[PDB]
């Protein structure tokens, strides 16, 4: 028994990027030094 | 006429080889060719297997007799429970 | 940001002075930024190719051919308008080859569809014939019912297996539609299934049909209750087997404790419950000490006081 | 896209501001009476904007009583089973486009090419289709056909609505029969 | 990696349409704008599949046949079958989890409800290569064709375990004794492929009810929906062979079952009436799939990929 | 319940039949105007051509349009076009019909009137459009 | 106690159409790609 | 259930836009000022580098910085500084705006004007700003 | 109850003597 | 719904007869 109102939610800004690979393969060592 | 279903009924099927019933059912090439010695004899004797369990025993090799005699027996044992539930007389009746 | 690269490289040689010293803005620094900035334009020209293979994959999958066609038509004006390098070669050739197949699958359509529509027509006459065999043998003559050989003529065209199990449901749902009392319809039932052979099209139904209701019951068991809008099926087996209870109990004598909970529905008047409730309580005790056995039923059937039961 | 009149945004805006003024004021204290730069590039493309919408409005109610219309003519029978049905919906068509009720010339082409689509579900459908196939318009200054403007795939549908109809009325004869 | 996933995108949209395309890693055509391929290459083309399968614009029914013509074309080496072994393993400990809370909670239970709708357009399949977990095939069945609430049955599973039954009779014995039975006639003429799920859902029954002898009668209800019976041609019809539903399927279509019945049924005929000799014979159907004779002479195969090639071929045949 | 269009549909539920027919309008035309004041403006927002929408789209459509439909007095609509297409009162000018809007015996039984005037195009008029049963039309294209 | 008061609803069209089949042979492929 | 912006969000919620505008407007305005100032005072107390900053606190003024951003007149923002980098009005002086900010046909109808100056800088001209479009920057670099 | 209804005719025929 | 708002344009560019 009302009349909701909904809001219009801010618009934001990330950049596109393509899915993420469940493997993920990157480099075997953590550490600056080697 | 081949349209409705012959066409494929036939040009599908493949011919094989025919089957050989007596290798399949039996498969007399594992049996062993040992002559049992007397101990060997007393041992099943003593043992107290019916005539009609005998089947189990024959054509194996003499590592493995005491398994074998312990096979039959369970057997024997099974049956016996079975017919002392009242089964199979049934035929007495008519 | 969006456009980074163009402004690193320009911004390169601009010369400041800052506490007495001259030097450009590189040296206020010291390569590791270009480098990121390419590769943000390298995350947007991927999730072009992504989202144009995933929209060219669901637009061949469309139930109406004529509608992907136009989605096709859509995605290759796009692609030839934005002019692209020869980096997304293995697009075109993707586009081109879902463009062919889809013209071939449109020309094909109309003649499946005359098919289609040649059909409907036909499926009346043959049920026609189907019916007749089953109307002479209701009255007592040997028809040899299998499908291989009937009087097959231009208008029915080709029989196959599946047309007596069409013939069984259309004529079941025929039989509870007409303008009968209620016995009626329950009896022609009955007579149409004690008169088929030990393969026909009806068995086979009401085998299904007993096996759901057992199903049923026994659902009703384990939740406790007795709610009329689930039990459907087991109330349609009820109807039908009171106008002939003996040949039920020897066509399928393997779940007669159905019949038992029938029995007493009807006959002395307990009402649907109560049995859930009998069932339910009697869940935790088992009264079976030993007796069920090839021995208690043996030496209880060879007594002379029990004069029903010796004669069987 | 929010507002329908003119006065709701200017009571926005005014008390909008009037509130902002005073909180950033007092953010940090200063002096509110102690934001007036640029007015006239504002107020430019607010008015730009808010016009804009209210063309497309506009537009939009125009197609939607286009299309009640045509659904009021799409399901009369014995006009589709006269012979003489295409020369209406031509008519028609040249009297909208002539008094330019409908806007431009893609929506001709819009509902052209649905009518076809509609006109499948219906009773005299093959007859329509077959009587208005070879009728010629002139768009985007040429000039083309009906048939030319689509490219044999709704004929078969048309017909086998009628299959349909007399397969039901089949049946139900030998239903009719049968119970008797 | 974008220009490498249609390479092997290729090889199954042939595969999957009655091709032998050999699917190693190291059997892939080189090139520059692709490189070398690896074992993980193989493994994230499945989930990207999977990934992309569920944002189409089709109703679920197509998803979930889609889905499953997916895994039914592979071979014994492909992700798919790994992809569904950890579904499947994670759905089950969801379910056992659930048990021990004792409440249904609706956003905790995710893996457990997508399993059951790729598990509705094909359940035999399923029972035939996952044979070890078919206690959840039991659930799934009486939730679907019963017509059970999912709470209902929690708390019989809750008190079933104070009493715990324990009555013998599950010592690999009993089952033999079980299907020689003269009263059981189903449980005589069974597939040796569905050998192993039969166990499974009888003890599921008997751990679940108490009783010993309401197994016996849901057992034979599975069975009977998930098989196919041929008859003979005598007044008194009689048996000769069963066999299984994912045996006869042709396409992709859940229901595509009908034609191959229809084929081996024409070809059992025209076989006895082109030849006079079988009549003293008794023509059977074992199960591949083959047609063989009393003394084991005639012998004949039968497989899905020829019989699709030649029913496609034959219905494109009849054209303009 | 307490919705103001709501207990309307109470009220008749409980009450009514003796009721006068200017209350049974005003608490029957609500929901009629509530339902078609919606469908108005939530089929005003899509596309035309059913080529370019969505999947949900299009059944919501389909659904919601038939609230719409007309089927009774299509001819008197569509009499207007149709004479553009071809060529190109106060009742009392009528025949058979008396200002009370009742037939008059008298004309049709004296000047033997062969057609009663309901529309326009009554009066002369070669365009015909001649009622046809559609189940004989059916059976002619099969 | 109480007038109940019956309405009359609006007649809706769909195409008649012949009761289906029960297995319904169809094509035993999916999409339109052959 | 006391405060006076949590009472505001709920009654705007129950009645809706029963109302006025006026009253939604500070409804709405109210909890945007309480999140500017709060953001603001949060970021004043930071500093300037990220290469001077802990972990905690760069996550912080990362995920909150981002609410001060706008979009759309960026181009009116930045018109100034561009003017006095190369170079080193009261509506009725424009072509093609009425003085009620509406259009004027007469004009680009009979004198064939070439382009509209909803800005100043169209007049004369020398700074050029050309339109683009991201994807044909992208594809061009890559 | 209920059947569909009927458009109103567009003219009607009569007969006399 | 609304995917994003369109930036305000420098200037306008139109045709005539």
């Amino acid at each position: 028994c009302f009349s909701p109102k909904i809001s219009t939610p801010k618009p934001s800004v990330q950049a596109p990027e393509p899915a993420p690979l469940s493997e993920e393969v990157a480099s075997v060592d953590i550490g600056a030094e080697s | 006429v081949k349209n409705s279903m012959v066409g494929v009924a036939i040009r599908a099927g493949q011919t094989e080889d025919s089957l050989d019933v007596i290798g399949d059912v039996f498969n007399p090439t594992r049996w062993n060719n040992h002559k049992w010695t007397r101990e060997e004899l007393d041992q099943i004797r003593n043992a107290g297997v019916l005539p009609q369990y005998y089947g189990v025993i024959t054509g194996g090799s003499p590592q493995n007799l005491t398994e074998l005699i312990n096979l039959a027996l369970e057997n024997q044992k099974l049956d016996q429970e079975k017919a002392k539930a009242g089964t199979g007389a049934q035929l007495a009746a008519g | 940001k969006s456009g980074g690269s163009n402004f690193l490289q320009q911004v390169r040689g601009e010369r400041i002075t800052l506490n007495g010293v001259d030097a450009t803005v590189e040296e206020i620094v010291g390569n590791a930024a270009i480098v990121e900035a390419q590769g943000t334009e390298y995350k947007l020209v991927a999730k072009y190719q992504e989202d144009l293979a995933l929209g060219v994959q669901s637009a061949i999958l469309q139930d109406d051919p004529t509608i992907g066609l136009a989605q096709i038509q859509k995605l290759k004006e796009q692609n030839n308008l934005l002019q692209p390098g020869e980096e997304l070669t293995p697009q075109r050739q993707m586009l081109i080859n879902a463009e062919a197949s889809l013209l071939e699958a449109v020309k094909r359509k109309s003649a499946e569809q005359a098919k289609e529509n040649t059909k409907l027509i036909q499926t009346q006459n043959k049920q026609l014939v189907i019916d007749q065999v089953y109307q002479r043998r209701l009255a007592g003559d040997n028809v040899s019912t299998n499908y291989e050989d009937l009087p097959v003529s231009e208008a029915t065209g080709e029989f196959k297996r599946s047309d007596m199990n069409n013939y069984a449901s259309a004529k079941l749902q025929q039989i509870d539609q007409m303008d009968i009392p209620e016995a009626a319809k329950d009896a022609q039932k009955v007579a149409l299934l004690r008169a088929d052979t030990n393969n026909g099209p009806f068995r086979n139904a009401f085998q299904t049909l007993t096996q759901d209701a057992a199903g049923e019951w026994q659902a009703a068991v384990i939740r406790g209750q007795y709610d009329p809008d689930k039990m459907q099926r087991f109330e349609s087996l009820r109807r039908a087997y009171t106008q002939d209870p003996s040949s039920f109990a020897a066509l399928y004598p393997d779940q007669a404790q159905l019949f038992s909970t029938f029995d007493q529905m009807d006959k002395i008047g307990l009402d649907p419950q109560t049995m859930i409730e009998a069932d339910k309580q009697a869940a935790s005790q088992s009264r079976e000490m030993r007796m069920e056995s090839d021995k208690a039923w043996q030496e209880l059937k060879n007594d002379s006081r029990n004069k029903d039961l010796s004669r069987l | 896209g929010e507002f329908r009149t003119r006065q709701d945004m200017e009571e926005y805006r005014h008390q909008r501001l009037q509130d902002a003024a005073k909180s950033y004021a007092e953010e940090a204290g200063i002096n509110p009476t102690d934001f007036n730069d640029n007015i006239t590039d504002r107020n430019i493309a607010i008015y730009g904007s808010f016009n804009k919408y209210f063309s497309k409005q506009s537009e939009e109610t125009a197609m939607l009583n286009t299309r009640i219309e045509m659904n009021s003519f799409l399901n009369d029978g014995d006009l589709m089973r006269s012979p003489e049905s295409g020369k209406t919906f031509m008519a028609y068509l040249r009297d909208g486009l002539t008094t330019a009720a409908i806007p431009s010339d893609q929506r001709a082409r819009e509902v052209i090419t649905q009518t076809v689509r509609d006109a499948i579900q219906k009773s005299g459908g093959s007859n329509f289709l077959q009587q208005v196939r070879g009728e010629r318009i002139t768009l985007n200054g040429v000039d083309a056909t009906v048939e030319e403007i689509v490219g044999n795939a709704a004929i078969v549908e048309a017909q086998g609505t009628e299959y349909k109809l007399v397969a039901k009325y089949q049946e139900d004869l030998a239903l009719g029969v049968q119970s008797a | 990696t974008q220009n490498k996933q249609l390479v092997i995108d290729q090889v199954y949209q042939r595969r999957l349409a009655g091709d032998n395309v050999s699917t190693n890693y190291e059997d892939l055509p080189v090139s520059e704008a692709t490189g070398e391929f690896k074992r993980s290459d193989m493994n994230n083309y499945a989930s990207a599949k999977l990934q992309q399968i569920d944002q189409m614009d089709i109703p679920e029914a197509a998803k979930d046949a889609q889905k499953v013509a997916l895994l039914r074309a592979d071979t014994n080496n492909g992700p798919f079958r790994n992809a569904f072994q950890t579904l499947t393993q994670d759905a089950a400990g969801e379910w056992q989890a659930a048990v021990i809370r004792g409440q249904y909670d609706p956003d905790k239970m995710q893996r457990f409800e997508s399993l059951r709708r790729a598990y509705t357009q094909d359940p035999s399949s399923f029972a035939a290569l996952y044979p070890d977990q078919a206690q959840l095939f039991s659930t799934f069945d009486q939730m679907d064709k019963i017509g059970l609430d999912p709470q209902t049955m929690i708390e019989a599973d809750k008190q079933a375990a104070s009493q715990s039954r324990e009555m013998r009779m599950e010592s690999d014995k009993a089952w033999q004794e079980l299907k020689n039975d003269s009263r059981n006639k189903d449980l005589s003429r069974l597939p040796t492929s569905l050998d192993a799920s039969a166990r499974k859902v009888w003890d599921s029954w008997y751990y679940r009810t108490g009783n010993a002898d309401a197994a016996t009668q849901q057992t034979q209800r599975w069975l009977n929906e998930n098989t196919v019976t041929f008859q003979s041609e005598g007044s008194d019809g009689k048996s000769i062979g069963m066999v299984s539903k994912h045996q006869l399927m042709v396409g992709d279509n859940p229901e595509s079952w009908q034609v191959g019945r229809d084929i081996i049924d024409t070809a059992r005929k025209q076989l006895i009436k082109a030849n006079p000799w079988v009549v003293n014979s008794q023509l059977s159907v074992v199960e591949s799939i083959f047609l063989q004779d009393a003394t084991g002479t005639i012998r004949i195969r039968y497989d899905k990929e020829l019989v699709g090639k030649l029913y496609r071929e034959q219905q494109q045949k009849a054209q303009d | 319940m307490c919705e103001p269009v709501s207990i309307g549909l109470g009220i008749m539920s409980v009450a009514g039949a003796t009721m006068s027919a200017s209350q049974q309008a005003k608490a029957e035309g609500a929901a009629i105007d509530a339902q078609n004041r919606q469908a108005q403006e939530m089929i005003k927002q899509m596309n035309y051509s059913d080529a370019n929408l969505k999947m949900q789209e299009r059944d919501l459509k389909e659904q919601q349009m038939a609230e719409l439909t007309e089927t009774t007095l299509n001819g008197i609509r569509n009499q207007g076009m149709v004479r553009a297409a071809v060529a190109e009162d106060t009742v009392k000018e009528r025949a058979g019909i008396t200002e009370s809007y009742n037939r008059d015996y008298a004309a049709i039984f004296g000047n033997r009137i062969a057609n009663i005037e309901n529309t326009q195009s009554a009066i002369r008029g070669q365009g015909k459009i001649i009622k046809t049963s559609p189940l004989a039309h059916a059976l002619n294209v099969a």
